[PDB]
């Protein structure tokens, strides 16, 4: 709570400390209010990343990028041919479906029971590597966050200062894949997106 | 056996603690939780084998051209395992039975059996996920259809 | 000092909340009975059977209304439970007939251990030992609540396997579909 | 105290001694009648239908003696004794029974009131040589054998003989 201010001064000199509900003072499930207050800066750091990977992948689903080499025993593409990439979320495959949400699945599970956790001992948003903890038995190449290894090297200060543009192109990101979806649903939503997104109109909160 | 001695099997890795919602290993004793865990293992490795019996006939139709007497012949044939399963398990075990003295998922019976604790918390999970399964070999299957939808 | 239950009446002086279920409730005294071979004894073991009873009457009729008989007993098809026992009897009636002799042995040996438990001190009542999982030998706060759980599930069902009875021998019917009649018949 | 078959139950203490002892007697026979005249009527009860569940089950098989009297053909193990009190090996069999009957009266007055110190079920019989200087309890656990077998077969005869008349079937009801 202490630090949470301190977090969003240096998002924001102007805008300091801004809660008009209140959240960041209450408890979820009777753990306490010091470790809520990491499951909000985590859930607020998985929104914006989602959503930032997101925006990228709107951009180039939306245009025409199908790329070489089809993964599949048949033939079946990626389904660029409709195009609007809402609409091409559904033209998958149900049973591929499955396989990229526990592919994820797997990525929010390990994030919540390897190295340590956010409603502790901090810091939010650390996706564990996979060469410690030794609960996966293949064992894997890379790591998540750093598969090549850029960049070690780099001081406290200097990554203290990447969560801090992280959480406002996090923040805005949020806002920009929702702008989208929500002209793929009603149009007029956003006004400087009249015309270029071309109305989904289905569910988008809906998988299968 | 005590209850921390019971607990200590599977380990707890997939969920990340133990997994009691409702809190059934609080109420009751030490004797209560060895019969909770004796009953989990002799549910897992019948619900194993009858689990590919399916596929190895492949269901409800397969039992029903069995007749009077071959029900009655294999039913009480198990239950001469259980009676002396359970005779075996007091009088021929250095500790007593499950609920006295005794393993809770050594089953003693010479002959139907033929690095061993580790196989000890690979039973139960592969046997867990047989008993989902062959619950859902007769609802996913035959009471309502479009239940997994697998 | 007042009971409980009816704070205006006075505690009944042989109910001191060493029971299970004593909160107080006896207006009409009947804990004081200590005549006609009754006594507090007596009643809280015929309490303790009618809440066992009852309780395996209400799932006994849940169970055949829900998943039918139990196979070799197909011949009933009603969901009327007071209907359905005549099925049976009309035609495998030497099953019932089995239990009820079998219920007589039992229950000729559980008198036996009411006025034999009564004459001395060595068995509370309701008591025969069958704990077999064994929820009695720790945790005694805990055993306690056991015995205030069958108590309140008991004297619950009391209620249901006598309605169930009634409600079953005047509309013929069954328990879940009067519990349906009445659902659209007093809807608002 | 506490019986064990009955552990809701105190112990009839009449019962110690005896070896098919699993502290059973709630209606307590015990008090009233002595317990070598109980002892001497469980064995006798259970001997019999040992031989009777046997010998029912062996009439229904189809085992018959040689040569086969023709009075005695065309009967199951049900019509068997109305049958042959008319034929006369019913009155045979009854003869004998009342004459072993008769000294066996003598034996269990004598076992009651005269003081022979004769165990209940004891005649004697034993000719193959079992119990040959074996311990007290190697003939404890041989007349434990006797009466459970003998306690199983007065229910097992009780259930051939019910179920016989209530199909007038093949064998494993008759
Ligand atoms: C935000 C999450 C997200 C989700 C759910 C999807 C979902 C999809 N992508 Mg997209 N994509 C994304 C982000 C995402 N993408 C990003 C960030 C990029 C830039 C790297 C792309 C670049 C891309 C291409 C070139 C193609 C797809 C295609 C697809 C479709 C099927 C194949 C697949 O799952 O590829 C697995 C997902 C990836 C390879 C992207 C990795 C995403 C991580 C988070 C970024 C790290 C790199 C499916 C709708 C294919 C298609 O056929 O569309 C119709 C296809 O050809 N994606
Ligand atoms: C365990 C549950 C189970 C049950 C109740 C049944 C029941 C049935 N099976 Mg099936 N079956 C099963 C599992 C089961 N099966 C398994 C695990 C296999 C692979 C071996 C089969 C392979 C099989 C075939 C090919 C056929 C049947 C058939 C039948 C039907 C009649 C004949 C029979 O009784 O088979 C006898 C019982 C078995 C073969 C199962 C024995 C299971 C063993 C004892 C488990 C223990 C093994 C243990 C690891 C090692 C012990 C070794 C020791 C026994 C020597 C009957 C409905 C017949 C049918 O009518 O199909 C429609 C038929 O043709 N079964
Ligand atoms: C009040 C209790 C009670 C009574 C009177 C009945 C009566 C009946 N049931 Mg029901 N039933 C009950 C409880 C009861 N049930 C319970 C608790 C369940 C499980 C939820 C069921 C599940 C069930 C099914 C699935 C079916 C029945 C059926 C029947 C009918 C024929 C069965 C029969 O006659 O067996 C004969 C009796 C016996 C074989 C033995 C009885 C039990 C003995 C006496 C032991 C009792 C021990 C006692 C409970 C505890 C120890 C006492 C002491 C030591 C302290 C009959 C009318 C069948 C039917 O025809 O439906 C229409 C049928 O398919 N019952
Ligand atoms: C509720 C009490 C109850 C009563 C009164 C009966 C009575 C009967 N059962 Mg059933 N049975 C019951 C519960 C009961 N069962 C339960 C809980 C199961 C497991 C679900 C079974 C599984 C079963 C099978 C598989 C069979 C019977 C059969 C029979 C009949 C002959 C008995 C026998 O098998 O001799 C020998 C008899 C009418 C037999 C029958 O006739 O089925 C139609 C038979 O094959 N029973
Ligand atoms: C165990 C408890 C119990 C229950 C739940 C029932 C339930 C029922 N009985 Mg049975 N019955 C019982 C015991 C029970 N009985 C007993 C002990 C006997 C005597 C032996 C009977 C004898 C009997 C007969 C003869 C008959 C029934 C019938 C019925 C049904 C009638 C509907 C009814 O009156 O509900 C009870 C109604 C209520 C409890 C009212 C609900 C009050 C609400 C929840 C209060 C909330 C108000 C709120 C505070 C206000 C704010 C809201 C507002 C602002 C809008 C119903 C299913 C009849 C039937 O079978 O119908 C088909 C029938 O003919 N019963
Ligand atoms: C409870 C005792 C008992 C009674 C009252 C009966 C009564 C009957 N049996 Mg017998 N039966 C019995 C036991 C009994 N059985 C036993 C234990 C066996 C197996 C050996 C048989 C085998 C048997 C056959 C094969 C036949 C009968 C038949 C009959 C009927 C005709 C009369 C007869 O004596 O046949 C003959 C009796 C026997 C062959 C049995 C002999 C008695 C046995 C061996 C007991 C003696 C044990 C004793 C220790 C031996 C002494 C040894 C010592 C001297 C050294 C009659 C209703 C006949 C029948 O039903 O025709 C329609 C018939 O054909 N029974
Ligand atoms: C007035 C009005 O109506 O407005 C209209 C108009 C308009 C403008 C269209 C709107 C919009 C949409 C908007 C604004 C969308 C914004 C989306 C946004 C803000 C997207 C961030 C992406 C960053 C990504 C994906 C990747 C980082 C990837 C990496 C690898 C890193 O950062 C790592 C790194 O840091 C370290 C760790 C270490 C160093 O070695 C350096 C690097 C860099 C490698 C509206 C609001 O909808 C409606
Ligand atoms: C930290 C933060 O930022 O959040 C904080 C701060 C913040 C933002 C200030 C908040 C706020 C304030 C808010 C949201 C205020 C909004 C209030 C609201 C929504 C007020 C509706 C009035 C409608 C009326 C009276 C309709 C009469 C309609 C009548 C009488 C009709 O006849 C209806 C009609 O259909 C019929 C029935 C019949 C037809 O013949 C006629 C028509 C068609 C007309 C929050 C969210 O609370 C909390
Ligand atoms: C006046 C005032 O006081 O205001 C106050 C009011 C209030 C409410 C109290 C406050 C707050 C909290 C706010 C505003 C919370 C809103 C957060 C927001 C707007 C959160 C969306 C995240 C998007 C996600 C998670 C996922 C996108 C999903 C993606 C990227 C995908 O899955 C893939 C996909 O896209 C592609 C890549 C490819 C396609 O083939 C398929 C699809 C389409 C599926 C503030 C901050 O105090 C401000
Ligand atoms: O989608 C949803 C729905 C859907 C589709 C229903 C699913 C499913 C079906 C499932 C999960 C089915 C069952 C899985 C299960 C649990 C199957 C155990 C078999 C054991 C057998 C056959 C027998 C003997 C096996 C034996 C005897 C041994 O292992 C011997 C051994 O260990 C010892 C004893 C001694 C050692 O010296 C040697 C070894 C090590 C060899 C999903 C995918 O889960 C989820
Ligand atoms: C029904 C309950 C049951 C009992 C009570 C029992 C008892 C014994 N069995 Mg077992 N048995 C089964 C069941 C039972 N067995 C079953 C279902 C199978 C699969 C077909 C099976 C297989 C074998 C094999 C291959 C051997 C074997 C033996 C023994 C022997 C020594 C105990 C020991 O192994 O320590 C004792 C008497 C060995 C042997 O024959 O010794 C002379 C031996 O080689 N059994």
């Amino acid at each position: 709570k202490d630090d949470l201010i301190a977090i969003a001064e240096k998002s924001n000199p102007v805008l300091k400390y801004y809660d008009p509900l209140q959240l960041g003072s209450t408890t979820i499930w009777g753990e306490t209010n010091s470790a809520t207050i990491g499951f909000l800066r985590q859930s607020e750091i998985k929104h914006g990343r989602i959503a930032m990977a997101a925006f990228v992948g709107y951009i180039v689903q939306a245009n025409g990028i199908h790329f070489p080499w089809p993964m599949s025993f048949d033939g079946t593409p990626f389904p660029a041919d409709a195009g609007s990439p809402p609409e091409q979320w559904d033209a998958l495959s149900d049973a591929a479906k499955w396989q990229i949400i526990l592919f994820i699945g797997f990525l929010e599970w390990f994030s919540e029971a390897a190295g340590k956790h956010y409603m502790r001992g901090g810091k939010p948003g650390a996706f564990p590597n996979f060469s410690d903890s030794d609960l996966i038995p293949h064992p894997v190449p890379l790591n998540l966050y750093d598969p090549f290894g850029f960049s070690k090297g780099k001081t406290e200060a200097q990554k203290a200062d990447g969560l801090i543009k992280e959480l406002n192109n996090g923040r805005l990101a949020m806002i920009g894949i929702m702008g989208f979806l929500a002209e793929q649903k009603v149009e007029g939503s956003v006004p400087l997106l009249k015309g270029v997104v071309p109305h989904y109109d289905g569910e988008v909160m809906a998988p299968f | 056996i005590s209850k921390e001695a019971i607990l200590s099997s599977p380990d707890t890795t997939e969920i990340g603690r133990v997994w009691d919602p409702l809190g059934l290993a609080e109420i009751g004793s030490a004797e209560t939780l060895a019969w909770y865990r004796h009953s989990e293992v002799k549910h897992g490795r019948i619900a194993m084998a009858a689990f590919v019996g399916w596929w190895a006939v492949g269901g409800l139709e397969a039992w029903d051209a069995v007749p009077g007497w071959g029900k009655a012949q294999m039913l009480l044939f198990a239950g001469l395992i259980e009676f002396h399963d359970e005779l075996f398990h007091t009088r021929r075990t250095e500790g007593g039975h499950y609920l006295r003295g005794g393993t809770p998922g050594k089953n003693m019976v010479p002959g139907l059996f033929d690095e061993l604790a580790k196989g000890r918390d690979r039973e139960i999970k592969n046997g867990r996920l047989a008993m989902i399964g062959v619950a859902g070999l007769y609802c996913a299957a035959t009471i309502p259809g479009s239940v997994p939808l697998q | 000092e007042k009971s409980q239950s009816l704070p205006f009446m006075n505690r009944p002086p042989l109910l001191d909340g060493s029971m299970a279920g004593d909160v107080g409730f006896d207006p009409l005294g009947l804990s004081n009975i200590d005549d006609v071979g009754i006594d507090l004894y007596w009643l809280r073991e015929a309490e303790i059977k009618h809440c066992r009873v009852a309780m395996l009457a209400v799932v006994g009729i849940l169970q055949v209304e829900i998943f039918g008989p139990a196979p070799g007993c197909e011949m009933a098809t009603d969901k009327c439970q007071m209907d359905a026992f005549w099925q049976i009897w009309g035609a495998h009636p030497q099953y019932i007939a089995f239990g009820l002799i079998m219920i007589m042995m039992i229950e000729m040996i559980s008198g036996i251990a009411t006025t034999q438990g009564r004459e001395s001190g060595e068995r509370a009542p309701g008591d025969f030992g069958l704990d077999p999982l064994g929820y009695g030998k720790g945790d005694a706060a805990g055993y306690a609540r056991l015995q205030a759980q069958e108590i309140a599930n008991g004297r619950l069902a009391m209620f249901a396997a006598a309605g169930e009875i009634m409600q079953g021998c005047t509309t013929h019917q069954g328990a879940l579909e009067n519990l349906m009649t009445a659902l659209r018949d007093n809807s608002f | 105290k506490k019986s064990q078959a009955l552990p809701f139950l105190p112990y009839p203490e009449n019962l110690a001694g005896y070896v098919g002892d699993a502290g059973f007697d709630p209606f307590r026979f015990s008090d009233f009648a002595p317990m070598d005249f109980l002892r001497e009527a469980e064995i006798k009860h259970g001997r019999i239908c040992m031989l009777a569940w046997l010998g029912f089950v062996a009439v229904d098989l189809g085992a018959r003696i040689y040569p086969l009297p023709e009075a005695y053909e065309g009967l199951t193990a049900v019509t068997a004794h109305d049958a042959l009190v008319q034929q006369g090996a019913m009155s045979q069999i009854f003869l004998w029974c009342s004459v072993f009957e008769a000294i066996s009266t003598v034996s269990v007055i004598q076992m009651l009131y005269e003081e022979s110190g004769r165990e209940p079920g004891y005649f004697g019989f034993d000719p193959l040589g079992f119990l040959n200087g074996k311990s007290e309890a190697e003939v404890n656990e041989m007349k434990l054998k006797e009466i459970k077998n003998g306690r199983l077969a007065m229910l097992a005869f009780s259930g051939v003989v019910t179920q016989a008349v209530l199909t007038q079937g093949p064998f494993p009801y008759v």
